């Protein structure tokens, strides 16, 4: 029934996580061939 | 290039299975396909050109032609 410094930051995230999607490896590095080098996950 | 843009008519598309493997080359979004693509192949053929330039260089006694062929 309380909200101080913990639910504040959570309610920051659950509104902003609506907009932007994840950022993979391929939308990094501009356009270049990265699949020949790094098979990154996570 | 001419074959590249025609594999996206419509909207990945409705012509998928007819232009499947040929547009599987140039994409660089084939992130697990053993990478089997066009771009390495043209550098894989430019060095067979390049070691044949040295035979097109001197080749003075008609040897050093087969010296690259002695490796074969």
């Amino acid at each position: 029934t309380q909200n101080s410094d913990a639910m504040l930051y959570q309610k920051m995230l659950a509104r902003v996580a609506h907009q932007f999607a994840d950022m993979r490896l391929t939308d990094m590095t501009g356009d270049t061939d990265v699949s020949r080098l790094f098979f990154t996950d996570e | 290039n001419t074959l590249a843009v025609q594999g996206c008519t419509g909207q990945h598309g409705p012509l998928a299975t007819t232009f499947g493997p040929v547009l599987a080359l140039m994409d660089n979004q084939n992130n697990s396909a053993d990478m089997l693509n066009l771009q390495t192949y043209l550098t894989r053929v430019t060095q067979v050109r390049l070691r044949l330039q040295q035979i097109a260089g001197s080749s003075d006694p008609q040897a050093m032609m087969q010296l690259l062929a002695q490796t074969v």
